[PDB]
């Protein structure tokens, strides 16, 4: 399924799969929908890079059609604590989770390809209980919509209500809309 | 391997070597001659069969 | 005088090898 | 697919797994649903990194969602037990039982990232069968709830009658908000 | 996934799993429901020990909340035939069959963790058939019951009347109160 | 999971599966429930070993709660084909299947631990469709009760009247009962 590829070395070669060869050159992939399992598996690869290179950048490219929250924002806070900068490149599709984590990337770093959709919107949930119970969950989730707002502006740079108003429902954009809110810097067709 | 590039370090630069008794007509056997092989150029050949990947 | 010299050995290895279910 | 990484070392390059690498870091990774599968595990870790150097604190890494209280308590008596410090990290999510793991840490040495979140709750449960049978689970479950209570507010500092006010329903707790309470001690940021 | 280790030698270095890791040390996991599968794994791990060194005493974890009657009578008898003494640790929990296998460790060589409970109960079974065999089943589990119960008191210390009387029903005790009955001997909470 | 365990030889050193390493040392595991694909991996230990060395014993450990008629007789035939004497161990339980390849080993090399139990009963079946073939069913299986047993009497050393009355229903019997009926010859207690 998975193919396996070869790394010349002087010494010899060694066999490594395609996921694994490009994680040696500074290649993290986020695909599929965000959860514990492989956030906390991208968050080990980050702290591995950063130890044997702190000052080389790291490329990680995201795909997926959003997730959990506090699965994402373990991967944000990495991202802001390791000394070296991220740089986020979308292929294909960023949801509301990808979208943050695409935007949440060093100044200048955030790429995303000419033919590639974004969309944003506020997070959604639900609690079934007693009436008590729903208003504590019913804090709790707004919260995080407003701390998400604050993060996005933020990096993007728009003011918090643009981002409020924006993000009321799904609001889908392209690769140069994308630049002219904030959430990429620059558009890569071809090489050089 | 190693061990015999650590034992020519000297022989290739120059040092008095303790020859071996004799293979001739020499007599004494303690003799083992003493030469000086820092005027005794060196060639050394290889085949170095995987350098080219090295490089 | 009639003395012998000994010599030491090859200073061989032992490998190990690993062995799976499958 | 689990990334395999390759370390070189004076004895020569060894390929370890990315989960396997970091337990040589002394670090633990706690994610999902706690249950005595992987309670065990987590267990067998702090065990081996103890035998190699009863000196150096061990890191344990904290984003599961809850679960199974007899489990739980297996990992924090190997964690008091143990010589070593535990240190304790929350990424992304602790819940009744990742919060109750996250400040039996070593004092000084617990730690969460600004964007984590804290939520404290009551034990659950539920018998069904005759009342005598039920008598007996409701008084049981009862006293875990008074020696959860008596524990968490030894590690946080806080009176046991706030820990039972506090947890009679559920309790979000965002990073700055656990500092004050006595979860945690510091929050981390960004590196130095 | 369970971790890989190493472990330095004479020889050379050797990767191995934790769980083998530990097997090496005398350490033997009794996790999740009890069943014939992995009563033999266990019975194989007591009776290759046992050839390694019958001198030494082998350390058995029990976290698991009971299983099948069969499968824990294997391991019982395993563990009394064997001549090495084999240590009882609680961990977490301990059913009607790992309280079981847990009071029937060596004399002197039983722990239970602070935290760590302990519930016994009678036999479970139940038969659909004739009347004629529905006697011949529920014979057989009385003399189990009788049997069970006698083996009990012989490895606690207490009357058959009065396990009769506190196995009726079940019975939750903690890590202080089982020191009292003789299901275990002393408490680990420290190194030293 | 089973663990990994190593043998020290001067050869090398090997690292074995804990049912594997007991093969070498002629010892069989019979588990689970009789079925084809599990008789067959047992015939082909047993013809292995005898390659080795036909004059040892070959030790077979029975735990299991009966199975195909077939695939038992399969186990059956080999044991007493090949020349090495097959020495059986009961532990846990033994049912119809388990008992009759219990009693099949080498005289007085039948064992049987102090908590085990035995059972014993008639063969089961049944067929849906014409009159015709059910009655070719139906005088299929009573020569199959009357050739298994014949074959019990043999062993056990009881008569063919006795044979049938008590296996006209399930039969439960313990390890000191056994010895008297026959099916095993001695009990093991203690590493003597």
């Amino acid at each position: 399924l998975v193919p396996m590829v070869i790394e010349q070395t002087s010494r010899g070669e060694r066999s490594f799969d395609i996921y694994s060869r490009l994680l040696k050159e500074r290649v993290i992939f986020l695909t599929g929908q965000v959860e514990d399992h492989m956030a906390n598996l991208i968050v080990a690869q980050m702290l591995f890079l950063e130890a044997e290179n702190p000052e080389k950048d790291i490329y990680l490219y995201i795909n997926s059609p959003g997730g959990v929250i506090t699965a994402g924002m373990s991967i944000y806070d990495t991202m802001q604590f390791i000394k070296p900068d991220v740089s986020t490149i979308c292929m294909g599709q960023a949801a509301s989770m990808g979208a943050f984590l695409l935007t949440a990337g060093a100044k200048g770093k955030r790429f995303c390809l000419p033919n590639s959709r974004v969309m944003i919107h506020q997070p959604l949930g639900g609690y079934q209980g007693q009436a008590t119970d729903i208003e504590i969950h019913a804090r709790e989730i707004l919260k995080v919509k407003g701390r998400m707002n604050e993060l996005m502006a933020l990096h993007t740079g728009q003011s918090l209500e643009q981002i409020e108003r924006d993000t009321e429902r799904d609001r889908f954009l392209s690769a140069p809309e994308a630049v002219e809110y904030g959430l990429v810097d620059s558009i890569l067709t071809h090489r050089n | 391997g190693e061990g015999v590039q650590q034992a020519l370090l000297k022989l290739i630069e120059g040092t008095v070597a303790a020859v071996p008794p004799q293979g001739g007509r020499k007599h004494p056997q303690q003799e083992f001659l003493q030469v000086d092989t820092s005027k005794i150029l060196f060639i050394c050949g290889g085949a170095f069969a995987g350098l080219d990947k090295v490089i | 005088e009639r003395r012998g010299s000994h010599l030491g050995l090859i200073e061989v290895e032992k490998p190990l090898y690993c062995v799976e279910p499958f």
